[PDB]
RNA sequence: AUCGAGAGGC
């Protein structure tokens, strides 16, 4: 029930494409020249400009009908920035020990490729990703 | 030659309930208030109420059809909490913010001139 | 074919304002848009109400039994 | 003033008044003006008992004209549902008699004005039935004309009811609401050519809100609770009194629901 | 002609119920429910012929048998017992 | 006084006719792009003009307001649907015991107005009224 | 005409080719000319291809040249129904034609034949030929008020 | 053919027709005049005595009530004009002519019934007003409109006949039709427009709506979606709300131009398990689309479970958009100055490629391609310029058009709207054709009297350079209506004469009958085939599959 | 009634395909209002002036 | 209808606390779909809309008139004079719940008529009523009170479903059904038959 | 307003519509169909006035 | 069983491709109770698939011609309904006969 | 009942 994933990416390019509120950022792993990602990402809510540096975050918990937070009581497993809940639908076997993620997050896309997740993330309906600023 | 006397918009009639509650089935503590002579001036204000109380898991009305005068009204709320008590606290969170609005408007007019 | 009571859309009543409306035009020889400005019509939903009426019962009037 | 939601008059008439509403939840203004519009009473025609008809409209077209007409109602709540009632068909208590008989003298063309409606019922004191005359010339509302030879004798019965049984019970016409005049909630997606603030005109209640920064993000939680509205009464009923019962009436709808609850 | 059956092991017919055959069927034991005729089936709650006839039939307790024509003349009796309904 | 003439099918065969007599004025650019393109009439012996345009259409399709904006069928469509539009038919309506007769209550004059209305007497006699008509989806009804 | 054939790699390529398009129809003589593919070559008259190719032939263009009708609009119809509809025309000896003169002169009773076209004439004919019908066609029970053998009526229901 | 092939009939009723969003599909409304006009027989048992004397003491002028009753003896009574209307007493195996009720089978109809669609068995619903109702995505069979169309009711009288109505000529069981084998409704204009607005990634909903949207569906699980945003605030995707009204074990997979699996313009769709993936919800996935998502929830679920989800999919996206809005105006017509600029220098260069043309006809330095006349040739090459001109212009003007555009936004739902519709309302309306040529010389040599003779100029044979937006020219006026003339009497000939031809189909195949050896036949038994379709299959459940042995390289196919 | 009184009737034909009487000729205009006619049957047929 | 051919029934009635509405508080009249716009392509109705607009502003009249040079620019630049959006939209809040339509919505005057037909002149309904004399079929006509056809290419329908009880059932129960007499050798009904 | 044109015969106001025919007394010619035996025709349909 | 074999073998092709073992084994990853389980499933949505017996397919065929041909509106030859009328009426002299020499 | 005309939806 804990993480699964856990990285430092740094903006590579961002692109609006023919929305308003939503933009398709393209990132790669910081320190590490091999394993990047892109992501839909809502920047009314959660802005993004250009070679910035996210935290990225990938965990399995923290079914049951959604509730709201009560009350401060909720202890959050998010001191991050911007929080979304989705769904992996393909693991796509790039090359030999090359792979990538495919997640759904209602409509917003992710692709994430690299091989030092292997061993982490099934194929699981349970999925969240966490931005620290 | 069809059309319904129009005071059957507000007017019950033959045994017909203003409210009619029933339990909901595959949702614990939820329930189903069928308002009768009633349309989204009244289940409109009730639902953003009660979604203001802090201890109300789900609160959603809906018109099944617009010929009709009446509407259902689904709650969900934390065990151990009656909805109808909920409701109970929405309605007269409505009453009293009413009653403060018709005391600040009538001071407000009355120091208006013309 | 007479001058209705209120506007159908918002509801002002403009029956009583007929007698007025024409006699800002002729009277004071005013325009139809200020003539209808000079009596509270500012919704175009009762402007209309009066500038597209047709006082039909003055002909109606004309037939003598 | 009292905790909870606050008014600010800006300009009060007869007629019209226009306000603002601070510290409230949409959903009691929308559902205040609804209750403004429909659910509070007043008096108006609902019978007509036509005697002579010599004029050039069907009897009708005159009864739907009167019951159109605005009645004095500022007292109407001393006044009973004739349904509620026990009388017969109509009484003192529920009804009020009004008759209109009028005779083409002149040689010239005669008018009828709803001046001329004569109110035959007992009043038992109470401003209640009196015939609305906002007109600089004293006269009414224009109901129909005669020629010399024509004439119109009828009886009008006014009983109590709100504007969802008929629209002629509406006290009110024509409410201006308004909020967010900057449209900073992103409640809407203005549709435009070249420049969305340059095609769009200004709202008047841009003044009353300060406007934001370009450069400030999209405020994301902040939510609606300010309301520029302006209520306009035909006259049956002071425009105070037509929000003060519209509110009263909400809370009574509310208040039933309690008791129901409790009978239950 | 005389006696024109068919040998019941040598029967090339669908073994499946077919929609028309079921639509009919239904509607028979419906209308002999519609008048007061016996019921072979305890109604759980249920009062339309129709969908008595639909539980007699999920139950094959419907004692009738169809008799498909062969455009020669020959036919076929099948009892609704053996029928498979898909 | 030799003005105006009287010319039927086959004799116009022998005629030029002008559209606007607008055409007649000499020619010797910076433009409304707003407005419909009309093409030089690059013709000069002319014998004619049309009284004008509008003048080839029928009591019906002289109702249509902008009928040179519309596909022509939606044109046809309507000039057989004016003709069951409701109002005043007569003024003397009240007089004459017809079979069937419909009047509108408050008939009123159209906000646009085409200038053959005139001499139609639309203004007059109306048969709809300004409705207040909101282009919208709205509970899908 | 950018036709497509295998290549001699196994895959599909398109391979354009020159094809001619006429003004008439002569198909006994265009066949046998040289240089042509005898086997390929087609019409739109249907009938002399009924008439050159054999009976089947018809069937196989009649039924194209009835898809390429319905195509044209960009509609589509299932084969089974074009199908059932070419064969009807072509179960008999040759080409009958969906008219008075074609399907209707057939020997499928006699109340049927009435109900299309020429009723008195077809039921005068049938009173002379001292005509036997079957009544075991569709418009014969209706006419009758019975239940056709429809694929409700199409059996008899009876009792274990 | 008019007493006996068919004749009027008892238990009949017809009226106008209108649509409701909160009728069910196969649900049709019936005013309570006609279900207190129609009857049904019903015999007396245990198990509606009860029911039935209630019903003849309500009597026959308020619903549910009854007419008549008929006893043993076989004598009529009537409710109506009877002293003992009052005291009833029902007996066992009488019939007691019930009103007709909700949920009674009605066989349903629109004129021309060109189709087994045509005809339906609907559920009664009985309404308040005046009108018959029925579902918005019920139209296409019918080809049904509410612009003043009627349509007539049938009442059955056995159980047997009931039986034939719900089990054979129901509504959902009509969904995938033989013809064309695919479904035959689909989700239609609005509910269209607005799934496509609700499914696009940049549509997020918070949650009182979201809540509502939940309620709205009727078979809900009763389980809130986890948020696809949480952290700033709690946040729906449109995509994740309209997935609740497709049922869990639903795959769907497309794939349109540049469909990545990134799909970085949400191309395509992908649908798992009753949720979607990624794609933009339109016409291609919900219409009435051959391997649509109603094939599929009909083949896989089945008919009721898809009759459902036609009311469920209404009930959410008609909610969504009635508190979104939605409109058309002119705006949505204009293109901007300097697109209009071009569109006009498009149709000057047009004009003059006409002209050279022209003048290089008048030098007699034509060509003369084998097969055609120079007058020909020149037709052809005019024509072609000027159609060339006016698509030109046309996607010079849809280019220019913003997604806010609302009528790029119908075209892109499939709602309704063309290309062709864009081009002619705000670029050029075209050139106009009579019996396949130009405007012909009615007039000795000209059009028009205004022209001079031997005048083949472009506007002079019935070119519009002007759009609907800009205002056709007076000539423009009269060649486009001579013009329109030829489709009124094109479209009300071509009707009488389908007419024909499909009665003609009809009378001729009629009694072609699929007989138990799978041979089909006629009524003297003379075979037309020996399997049905040559495979012996229905037409329905038959889906366009791929055959992976046909086609690539034997190199791949060995691999 | 103003229609109705410049109506034109073409009596050459009451049922049967025929195109040409039907069609807008050049020569109608000014004389006969080019859109004014019944849908369906006898449409062009029957004119207005 | 409009003047448009833009023709149709009324499939619902609000009042007006349902109705959307403008900051000015001016409700529609009238809702009609904008599918019915772009299939047509009757701009006039629009430019119509447009054209009442301005003129119930300005008290004038509307010069719809055709061949003239009105055009749609000039019109907009009128009706922003007035303070109006240039195109004919404006924001409108929902009715029901009060918050703003995100789609601003073309919103104006139009001419529109009450056409002659009717529902409760064109309904009809009927159950075992009045039949024909000769043919003892149901009579011809609502005014008659008599029964709908079921035609021919209606049957066509019935038999392709397949349903053969529910047409006999339209064939004889509820139309001209009997019963004759017939001889076991001559088969022609000309055997007198004395029931009683 | 009434503007006249129209009989009254029993009560009942009727119009005459105007019906339309081809002029006699002029010269047209046809050409005939590809199986006819003549090859063009001219027809002058002479009425006296 | 000829006539069997003929009215499902095209059905069988496509099932021997779509059921290759290294398909079977490499594209799809079936286990045993997956694959007994695809093979019900294709068995019994085959025998619903059938044709059922008592279907007047002719007025069938006739209206799905039909219908759509309504619906058939307005570069060389006749096509449409004129071209459908000269089909089902047996046109000997056709408006645009033709000949494709290839 | 016959005949005629006009209109509605495709
Ligand atoms: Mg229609
Ligand atoms: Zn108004
Ligand atoms: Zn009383
Ligand atoms: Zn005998």
């Amino acid at each position: 029930s804990n993480t699964l994933f856990d990285d430092i990416f740094q903006v590579s390019e961002v692109d609006p494409g023919r929305y308003n509120k939503v933009c398709r950022i393209e990132a790669a792993s910081t320190t590490q020249d091999q394993c990047k990602l892109t992501l839909d990402i809502n920047v009314e809510l959660f802005p993004v400009a250009a070679q910035d540096s996210l935290t990225v975050t990938i965990a399995s918990s923290l079914t049951r009908s959604w509730r709201p937070p009560q009350a401060g009581d909720r202890s959050l497993a998010d001191d991050y920035d911007y929080v979304m809940y989705g769904t992996a639908y393909k693991f796509e076997e790039v090359s030999k020990d090359l792979i990538a993620v495919y997640y759904s997050f209602g409509g917003l896309l992710m692709r994430l490729e690299g091989n030092y997740r292997n061993l982490n993330n099934l194929k699981q309906e349970n999925a969240y990703l966490l931005i620290r600023r | 030659m069809n059309a319904p006397d129009r005071f059957e918009l507000f007017l019950l009639g033959e045994g017909e309930s203003k409210l009619k509650i029933d339990p909901d089935t595959k949702a614990p503590n939820a329930v189903v208030i069928t308002f009768e002579k009633e349309d989204h001036t009244l289940g409109n204000l009730i639902r953003a109420e009660l979604l203001n109380d802090r201890k109300v898991l789900f609160a959603a009305y809906k018109v099944e059809h617009p010929f009709f005068a009446r509407f259902k009204l689904r709650i969900q709320t934390t065990e151990g909490y009656d909805p109808k008590d909920a409701l109970k606290n929405a309605c007269n969170s409505i009453i009293n913010k009413l009653g403060a609005l018709k005391t600040n408007f009538e001071t407000e007019w009355n120091l208006q001139t013309l | 074919m007479i001058v209705p009571v209120r506007c159908f859309s918002c509801g002002k009543v403009v029956g009583d304002k007929w007698e007025s409306y024409l006699n800002l035009l002729q009277e004071d020889e005013l325009d139809e848009g200020t003539a209808l400005s000079r009596l509270g019509l500012k919704r175009y939903c009762c402007r209309r109400m009066i500038l597209t009426h047709v006082d039909l019962i003055e002909k109606f009037l004309r037939y003598n039994p | 003033s009292e905790e909870g939601p606050q008014v600010k008059i800006r300009e009060a008439s007869k007629d019209n008044v226009d306000f603002i509403l601070s510290n409230v939840d949409l959903a009691m203004a929308n559902s205040l003006r609804r209750v403004m519009i429909a659910e509070i009473p007043t008096l108006a025609i609902d019978s007509v008992e036509v005697e002579t008809n010599t004029t050039v409209l069907a009897d009708e077209f005159i009864a739907h004209r009167l019951g159109l007409i605005p009645l004095q109602s500022m007292d109407i709540e001393q006044l009973e549902y004739s349904r509620d009632c026990f009388c017969e068909d109509h009484c003192d208590k529920c009804s009020v008699v009004l008759t209109l008989q009028a005779f083409g003298e002149s040689e010239s063309t005669t008018n009828v004005y709803s001046k001329d409606l004569v109110i035959v019922s007992n009043l038992m004191g109470r401003n209640i039935g009196h015939p609305i005359i906002q007109d600089k010339e004293g006269n009414g509302v224009l109901i129909c004309k005669l020629r010399k030879g024509q004439e119109l004798k009828l009886t009008c019965v006014a009983k109590k009811g709100i504007a969802k049984e008929h629209a002629k019970w509406g006290p009110a016409a024509a409410i201006e609401f308004e909020y967010d005049p900057w449209n900073k909630l992103k409640h809407t997606d203005y549709w435009y050519e070249q420049d969305s603030a340059k095609e769009w005109p200004q709202s008047k209640n841009c003044e009353y809100e300060d406007p934001p920064n370009e450069g400030d993000p999209f405020d994301y939680k902040a939510q609606a609770d300010t309301f520029y509205m302006n209520v306009e009464s035909v006259g049956s009923i002071p425009v105070d009194q037509v929000v003060v019962r519209g509110i009263d009436t909400l809370q009574k709808k509310v208040a039933s629901i309690l008791l129901a609850l409790t009978q239950m | 002609l005389k006696e024109k059956a068919i040998p019941k092991d040598q029967r090339a017919t669908t073994p499946y119920m077919t929609k028309y055959e079921r639509a009919r069927i239904l509607g028979t034991r419906a209308l002999q429910i519609s008048m007061n005729a016996p019921v072979f089936v305890d109604l759980e709650g249920e009062t339309d012929p129709l969908r008595i006839a639909m539980k007699e039939l999920a139950e094959k307790k419907i004692p009738l048998v169809i008799r498909r024509y062969l455009p020669d003349g020959s036919f076929e009796d099948w009892s609704v017992e053996e029928l498979i309904v898909d | 006084e030799g003005l105006v003439e009287y010319i039927d099918a086959e004799e116009e065969e022998s005629i030029l006719i002008a559209m606007q007599p607008e055409d007649l004025e000499p020619a010797e650019l910076d433009v409304d792009p707003a407005k419909r393109i009309r093409v030089s009439h690059h013709a000069t012996t002319f014998t004619h003009c049309e009284i004008h345009p509008s003048m080839i259409l029928g009591v019906a399709a002289s109702i249509i307001p902008f009928p040179d904006h519309n596909q022509s069928p939606r044109n046809t469509y309507q000039s057989a649907m004016g003709k069951q539009a409701m109002g005043v038919f007569l003024t003397n309506y009240n007089v004459r015991m017809d079979t069937m007769a419909n009047i509108l209550y408050y008939p009123q004059k159209p906000l646009g107005t085409t200038r053959a209305m005139e001499y139609l007497k639309f203004r007059e006699l109306p048969a709809g009224q300004n409705a207040i008509v909101a282009i919208a989806c709205y509970s899908g009804y | 005409y950018d036709r497509k054939v295998p290549s001699p790699t196994g895959e599909y390529v398109k391979e354009p080719e020159w094809v001619l398009e006429t003004d008439g129809v002569n198909l006994s003589e265009v066949m046998t000319v040289p240089g042509i593919d005898p086997t390929r070559i087609y019409t739109n008259s249907f009938i002399d291809i009924m008439e050159v190719l054999g009976i089947e032939a018809g069937r196989a263009a009649l039924y194209k040249e009835v898809y390429n009708v319905i195509a044209s609009d960009g509609s589509y119809v299932n084969y089974r129904h074009m199908a059932l509809l070419v064969d009807v025309m072509t179960t008999q000896g040759g080409l009958t034609s969906v008219t008075r003169h074609g399907f209707n002169r057939s020997n499928t009773g006699a109340l049927m034949r009435c109900s299309f076209e020429e009723t008195v004439e077809i039921l005068f004919e049938a009173g002379a030929s001292a005509e036997l019908d079957d009544c075991r066609g569709v418009s014969e029970n209706v006419i009758l008020g019975q239940m056709a053998p429809i694929g409700t009526g199409a059996f008899d229901v009876m009792i274990d | 053919r008019g007493n006996l092939m068919g004749k009027r009939v008892d238990f009949s009723a017809r009226t106008v027709i209108s649509g409701d969003p909160n009728l069910e599909l196969d649900q049709v409304g019936v005013p309570k005049s006609i279900a207190k006009t129609l009857t049904y027989p019903e015999v007396v048992t245990p198990y509606n005595i009860d029911r039935l004397t209630q019903l003849v003491r309500n009597g026959p002028n308020e619903h549910p009530g009854a007419k008549y009753v008929i006893r043993d003896s076989g004598d009529r009574i009537d409710l109506r004009y009877s002293k003992r209307a009052g005291d009833i007493q029902l007996q066992y195996g009488w019939k007691v002519e019930r009103h007709i009720m909700d949920n009674d089978p009605v066989l349903f109809n629109r004129q021309p019934s060109l189709h087994k669609m045509s005809m339906m068995a609907h559920r009664v619903k009985v309404i308040p007003y005046s009108t018959f109702r029925l579902n918005l995505s019920v139209t296409s069979p019918y080809n049904a409109d509410f612009d003043g169309d009627e349509m007539n009711l049938h009442v059955p009288q056995s159980e047997e006949t009931r039986a034939e109505l719900s089990q054979l000529c129901a509504v959902p069981l009509q969904i995938v039709s033989p013809q064309s084998n695919k479904p035959c409704m689909g989700i239609v204009q609005d509910t269209l427009c607005g799934i496509r607005k609700l499914t696009l990634r940049d549509t997020f909903i918070e949650l009182d709506q979201v809540l509502n949207m939940l309620y709205w569906v009727p078979d809900w699980d009763g389980v809130i979606p986890t948020p696809a945003i949480i952290k700033p605030k709690p946040l729906w995707s449109g995509k994740q709300i309209l997935s609740v009204a497709i049922p869990n074990g639903i795959h769907l997979q497309r794939f349109d131009e540049g469909t990545t699996l990134l799909s970085p313009k949400d191309n395509g769709m992908l649908i798992i398990d009753g949720q979607i993936i990624f794609g933009v919800v339109e016409k291609k996935t919900v219409g009435s689309s051959n391997g649509g998502l109603i094939h599929v929830v009909t083949r896989e679920k089945g008919p009721q479970v898809c009759a459902k989800l036609f009311g469920n999919i209404q009930k959410v996206v008609n909610f969504w958009l009635l508190h979104n809005g939605f409109s058309t105006g002119i705006g949505d017509t204009i293109a901007d100055g300097p697109t209009m600029r071009e569109i006009t220098e498009t149709i000057a260069e047009a004009k003059k490629k006409v002209l050279d043309v022209t003048k290089e006809a008048q030098a007699n330095l034509l060509t003369a391609k084998h097969g055609m006349t120079l007058r020909e040739s020149f037709e052809d090459n005019v024509v072609r310029f000027l159609n060339e001109a006016r698509d030109k212009a046309g996607r010079l003007a849809e280019v220019n058009l913003k997604d806010l555009n609302n009528v790029k936004q119908m075209v892109m739902a499939g709602s309704k709207g063309s290309f062709i519709n864009i081009a002619q309302m705000s670029a050029c309306v075209g050139q106009q054709s009579v019996e396949g040529k130009r405007i012909a010389f009615g007039f000795v040599d000209r059009t028009l009297p205004h022209f001079s003779k031997d005048d083949y100029s472009p506007e002079s044979k019935g070119f519009v350079e002007n759009s609907y937006l800009r205002g056709l020219t007076p000539q423009e006026f009269f060649f486009h209506a001579m013009g329109g003339r030829e489709g009124l009497i094109d479209t009300a000939v071509k009707t009488a004469e389908t007419g024909y031809i499909q009665r003609r189909l009809v009378k001729a195949l009629e009694d072609i009958m699929v007989h138990y050896d799978n041979t089909t036949r006629n009524s003297l038994g003379n075979v037309i085939q020996f399997i049905y379709g040559e495979d012996g299959m229905d037409a329905a459940h038959i889906e366009k599959q791929s055959l992976d042995t046909i086609g690539g390289s034997d190199a791949a196919f060995e691999k | 009634t103003l229609s109705h009184l410049r109506r034109t009737n073409t009596p050459i034909g009451r049922d049967g395909k025929l195109a040409k009487p039907r069609q807008l000729h050049n020569t109608h205009w000014g004389l006969v209002c080019p859109a004014e006619t019944p849908e369906g049957q006898a449409c062009g047929l029957v004119k207005n002036l | 209808a409009s003047r448009h051919g833009q023709k149709g029934t009324i499939g619902i009635t609000y009042r007006r606390e349902d109705m959307p509405f403008t900051a000015e508080g001016i409700v529609p009249d009238l809702i009609i779909n904008p599918h019915a716009i772009p299939s047509r392509m009757t701009v006039a109705h629009l430019i119509e809309c447009l054209l009442s607009k301005v003129a119930a502003l300005s008290g004038n009249e509307g010069d719809a008139s055709p061949f003239t040079d009105i055009t749609v620019e000039g019109i907009s630049k009128l009706l922003r004079e007035h303070g109006y959006q240039s195109r004919g939209f404006e924001v409108m809040y929902n009715g029901h719940t009060g918050k703003k339509l995100m789609a601003q919505i073309f919103f104006g005057p139009t001419y529109y008529q009450r056409l002659r037909h009717m529902v409760d002149d064109k309904i009809h309904a009927r159950a075992r009523g009045p039949m024909q004399v000769l043919t003892r079929q149901p009579v011809e006509g609502r005014s008659r009170d008599g029964g709908l056809r079921f035609g021919e290419m209606e049957r066509d329908c019935m038999i392709a479903h397949g349903a053969a009880s529910f047409l006999k059932e339209r064939l004889m129960e509820a139309s001209d059904a009997f019963r004759v007499h017939i001889c076991g050798i001559c088969g022609l009904m000309t055997v007198i038959a004395k029931l009683n | 307003f009434d503007m006249g044109g129209y009989f009254i015969i029993n009560g009942s106001e009727k119009v005459l519509i105007a019906q339309e025919r081809s002029a006699g007394n002029i010269v047209q010619v046809f050409k005939k169909a590809a199986p006819s035996p003549i090859s063009h025709v001219a027809e002058i349909r002479s009425a006296l006035e | 069983q000829n006539a069997q074999r003929d009215a499902v073998t095209l059905f069988c092709c496509l099932l021997r491709s779509r059921l290759a073992t290294r398909r079977v084994l490499q594209e799809y990853r079936l286990t045993k109770q997956a694959f007994d389980w695809v093979l019900s499933n294709i068995e019994a949505q085959f025998l619903r698939s059938v044709v059922h017996p008592g279907e007047m397919v002719g007025v069938l065929a006739a209206q799905s011609i039909g219908e759509p041909a309504t619906q058939m509106t307005l570069k060389k030859v006749t096509s449409g309904v004129p071209r459908l009328k000269e089909i089902l009426n047996v046109a000997k002299n056709m408006k645009t006969p033709s000949l494709t020499v290839y």
